[PDB]
Order: structure tokens, then sequence, then C-alpha cells
């Protein structure tokens, strides 16, 4: 149910070359809160930018919860070669997403020789443990 | 460095 402590998600990316803004997953109950991928392109060099967003719309400033997270993009050909990267971050309002401005660089992600992308699609995987959150169900 | 924090 929405209030399992664990889930995995994914979200595939269309047209991920042309990418411009940011996009936004639908959202993954876990711990009764929507968590959702975020993807954008970031420059330094282009990169992959792949953020874990919780409970974002909401307008209470009460809230908390801590979670560790597996952010993967996945290697249709391999999954040995899917990359991933952890996190672990006390999400609130104030600072409601965590993850990597840099996940990998762009021109590897989109290079059709490496297994990442297909029909110029790329999918992300979040695979999150989130502790009991504070200041929602009180 | 993979850039590790907030998107904004």
């Amino acid at each position: 149910t929405s209030w399992r402590s664990e889930a995995t998600f994914q979200f595939t990316v269309e047209r991920f070359s042309r990418l411009s803004e940011s996009v936004l997953s639908p959202p993954c109950f876990v711990r009764n809160l929507p968590w959702k991928i975020m993807v954008m392109p970031r420059f330094y060099q282009k990169s992959v930018g792949f953020f874990l967003q919780c409970n974002a719309e909401s307008d209470s400033t009460s809230w908390s919860c801590h979670a560790q997270a597996v952010l993967k993009i996945i290697n249709y050909r391999d999954d040995e070669k899917s990359f991933s990267r952890r996190i672990s971050h006390l999400f609130f309002h104030k600072e409601n997403d965590w993850g990597f401005s840099n996940f990998m660089a762009w021109s590897e992600v989109t290079d059709p020789e490496k297994g990442f992308i297909d029909d110029d699609k790329v999918t992300f995987e979040v695979f999150v443990q989130a502790d009991a959150p504070h200041g929602v169900a009180w | 460095s993979p850039g590790e924090g907030p998107s904004g």
C-alpha cells in the first residue's frame, strides 16, 4: 500500500536528445507521500541532472521525511552497465529534492553505442527507502 | 564532481 516504507519506480523520458526544460514523473507513494523523478539538462560540458523530489506540491511547512535512495539510469542492453549513485537526505518544504546536477555526461547517455538510449528514450529509476515522516500524519 | 545537492 501507499504506507510502504520503500519502493522502486521508473520514468522514461522521451525525445531525450531534445530535452530543454526540467521534466517530472508521476508520483510514487512511499510513506503516503508523493515521490517523483526530476530530470533536466545541466551545464558547467553538458550533463544529466537527476533528482528525487518529495512532497513538493504541499503547502505544509511542518513535514519532514528522511530517506536513502539509489538513483539509476537503466542500460537497456545490459543491466550490469546501468549507472547508479546513492543519496541520503532529510526532505522538507525548503529542501524538497536531492540528487546530482552532474549525474552523468550528456554525451555518454545519448551515445547510441552505449546502451542507455533507444528511440530517443532514456529510463530513470529510483529505489527509495524512507523513514516514517514527521509533521504529516499527526 | 557529480554535483550532489538540490536542483536549485
